[PDB]
Formats: structure tokens, C-alpha cells, sequence
RNA sequence: GCGAUAAAUUUAAAGGAAAUUGACGGAAGAACACCACAAGGAGUGGAGUGUGCGGCUUAAUUUGACUCAACGCGGGACAGCUUACCAUACCCGAUGGCCGUGUGAGCGUAGUACGCGAUAGGUCAGAGAGUGGUGCAUGGCCGUUAACGACGAGUGGGGUG
RNA sequence: GGGCAAGAACAGGUCAGUGAUGCCCUUAGAUGGUAUGGGCUGCACGCGCACUACAGUGGUCACAGCAGAAACAAAUAGAAGUAAAUGUGAUCGAGAGGGAAUGAGCACUGUAAUGUGCACAGGAACGAGGAAUUGCUAGUAAUCGUUAUCUCAUUAAGAAG
């Protein structure tokens, strides 16, 4: 089957204020947890521990 | 062999308060005392009968396994138990 | 025609001698038995159908068995399972060494950026599994000789054996 | 009437009964599992074993009535079950004997009909079997049904009683 790419230390799904708080930079799941982060490509933000795809309007 | 992590931990609890198990082969279905698939536990303990740790003796269609002495300790150590705890077994 | 009488060549024994135990006889004499007959009674072989076997066909028509002692036999009355065969699809891997890994081995996905994490990475050794092969490598169990009258041990006798 | 049942044998059968087993072969693109389908049931033809027959010592209607013993919701044409030969009266009259291939139906079992039951039509060979061949001596052969026996969701024209 198919090889796996693989993207080294993940850090990006968060992001720093000047005060040091920190905050997700990806939206989260209503569903699966807060913890869990919802990715983005082009009409499709979608989600991992039940795979449901939104497809926005645009 | 495809078991979760507590699944493993279940059967080292198992197999050390009491020191024999008994699991039935070609069967799809849960081990009555662990609430895991039956083919999970017999490829479980088929390592530690590889490992020396454990006998193996097939009857009909079962599987009785036996922890040897000589792995009692081993079991102990990777449960990471206290030096005074035995089996149901041991007095 | 007879009398008398060679070589070349070939070969590990010779239907060589006498005796012993078997197997055989279109040899003799006793026995025995409707899987033998005599005296009888019902069929099978001919027709249609059920079922097994060969042959041919097929993607595959999976396979063993052949005188009694193969052929409604393999507890073989197969829609799935049985099922070993054919078409398509999916799933998995004792342990040990070496190397590589939480700064992420590998896995899930509407496969690329999100979820899960040692579990299930690669390579050498080495296991295990198989209605795969060989019953002329075997064990066990069966059938047949045969349901027949024979069968070996100890002590004595005879013979070179 | 069964059951148990010498010694010796056989390169007799089974590795497709076995976590009985030696050795060879395959082993993530598997000769390992699983799932959905198809085959094992194909049809020029030669054979083995069974089942119904070829009628009048018969066919049909109804009525009785008897086993091995003891198990049986209900059912308006009909759609598993507690004998059958048989006993009396009618009937039919010398292919009104016989039920093969086939039609449009009506139900049942099942995850799935291709399997089974029922009703109507249809009506093939066969008029007692060449060369051969198989059992059977008394409650036996032959005849006649039946299995709370085995197969078995549903399927016996098979065995074992
Ligand atoms: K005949
Ligand atoms: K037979
Ligand atoms: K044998
Ligand atoms: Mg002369
Ligand atoms: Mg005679
Ligand atoms: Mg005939
Ligand atoms: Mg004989
Ligand atoms: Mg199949
Ligand atoms: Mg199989
Ligand atoms: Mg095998
Ligand atoms: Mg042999
Ligand atoms: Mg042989
Ligand atoms: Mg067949
Ligand atoms: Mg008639
Ligand atoms: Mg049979
Ligand atoms: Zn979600």
C-alpha cells in the first residue's frame, strides 16, 4: 500500500500572545472533545475520531 | 497479535492472582472471565509458552496453561508487584 | 556309416549328486459347505426412473478405491456451511540478535493534515501453520486368509546336518 | 439367534478422522483464514446396485378391522404423522394396467429455492426379458407396511431395526 509522509515536531496547531498564553490555532470538535483539532482544505474542514467531512457553501 | 495495552495488562492480572488459564480454541467468541476475543488470549499467552515461562497442554478442544515457578518472578517484575505478593497458588 | 581323436572362442557355476521344508498336479484316498451341488422356490440381465463408476465436456466439473475382498462405498441424502475445486474481494506474521524509534515505530482517513499511539518497523537466524505430497517412511484401527483347526513352550528319543 | 474370539501373514486400505507422526514442498501477490457468487448435480455413450411395472389370483368406491405398543396446537378443496396387506359388499371388463417427458398455477422450509407438498391437464416405453448370473431349509424364502433409529432448517427410492 501507499507510503506515509510525515511532518516532524507538530507545534502549529497553536499559537503564542505576546503574554505567553498560548490558544488552538485550528478550530476544535463539538463533538469529539475539545482536544480534538478540525482541518482545512479548500471547501472542506473535517475531523479524526469519527471522520465527518463539513463542506462549506462558498 | 492486535490487543490494546489494557487488554495486555488484564491478562498479566490474570494469569498471576491465579496461577493456570484455560482458553478454547477456533473460537470467535469473549473469554468468560477477561471479556477478551478468544484467538487475543491464546496469542498472548503463545508467547510466554515461547518464552519458557508458561506450559501448554491441548485436550480436545481446549488449551490449559500452566505458569512454571521459573516465571512467577518474571510475571512480578513486569507487573512491577511487591516482593510478598503470590498466587492463589503459592501459601 | 563306424573306429580313433584337436584348437580358437566363451563362462561362475552345471535342469551336477542325495536328502529336507513348502507351493503346485488335466495323481490317489478320506472329509466338509445352498457365498458348492441335487430337489426346489424368488429374482437380476430386457423397459422407464433413483443412485454410484468409467468416458467426454468445462472457469471448475476437487478427490480415494478396481476378481472375490472397487462401483446407495469414504457414516459421500453437496442450495450456504460441508468443500478439498473456479471467479472476485478483504484480512494476518512465536522468539532472539542487529539496526531504527515518544524530537513519534507503525496504524485509521472522503490520504497530507488531522485522529491513535509502541500494538503491529526493516534485516538475519529460527519457529509455527497447511482437506498440500508420499500408506512402498510409520503408529493406530479395520478388512481378508477364516471363522479355519490349527498353534507355539519345557523335558525325553532319532538323524553328520 | 447374536457377541467375544489363536499364531502367522499381506510391501491389502486409510497421512481427506486425529495437538498421532518422519521427510519433502508452500508460506502476505499464501497451497493460511474470511466473505459474496459458480461448481461438485454438465451429457454422444458403456457398466454396477436398487425402485415401479407389464393386469382379472386384477383396477375403482365405500365400510370395517388387527402390530411391534403407548407422546399427535388448531385446520371447510388440498396443501408431515398412530400401519399396510387384509375382511364383506358394490362396481369396471381384456392396454378403465402403467405413470415417464411437459404446461399455466397454489402453498411450505430457509439468509437465500434451485429442494419439498398440493390441484388440474398430458399421457412414453413395457404384453413377462438373449448369452449369462445372485441369495435362500421354517416362523426361513417371498409378500406387506412401519420407524419418539441414524442422516435431518427443509430433503429417503440408503442403511440399521
Ligand atoms: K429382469
Ligand atoms: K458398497
Ligand atoms: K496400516
Ligand atoms: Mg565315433
Ligand atoms: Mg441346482
Ligand atoms: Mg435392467
Ligand atoms: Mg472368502
Ligand atoms: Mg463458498
Ligand atoms: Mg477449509
Ligand atoms: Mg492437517
Ligand atoms: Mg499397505
Ligand atoms: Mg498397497
Ligand atoms: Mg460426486
Ligand atoms: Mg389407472
Ligand atoms: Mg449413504
Ligand atoms: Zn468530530
Amino acid at each position: 500500500k501507499p507510503k506515509q509522509d510525515i511532518k516532524q515536531i507538530i507545534l502549529t496547531q497553536f499559537s503564542v500572545n505576546k503574554d505567553g498564553e498560548c490558544k488552538p490555532l485550528r478550530n476544535s470538535c463539538s463533538t469529539c472533545g475539545p482536544s480534538v483539532f478540525l482541518g482545512r482544505s479548500g471547501n472542506k474542514e473535517y475531523c479524526g475520531r469519527c471522520y465527518t467531512v463539513a463542506i462549506l457553501n462558498k | 497479535m492486535q490487543l490494546s495495552r489494557e487488554d495486555q495488562v488484564a491478562i498479566r492480572k490474570y494469569l498471576f492472582r491465579e496461577s493456570i488459564c484455560l482458553v478454547k480454541d477456533k473460537d470467535n467468541g469473549n473469554h468468560p472471565e477477561l471479556n477478551i476475543n478468544n484467538k487475543q488470549v491464546m496469542k498472548f499467552l503463545r508467547s510466554y509458552v515461547s518464552r519458557g515461562l508458561v506450559e501448554k497442554v491441548f485436550v480436545w478442544q481446549h488449551a490449559y496453561f500452566l505458569l512454571k515457578s521459573e516465571g512467577v518472578d518474571v510475571l512480578r517484575e513486569e507487573l512491577y508487584l511487591d516482593e510478598t505478593e503470590v498466587p492463589l497458588t503459592y501459601m
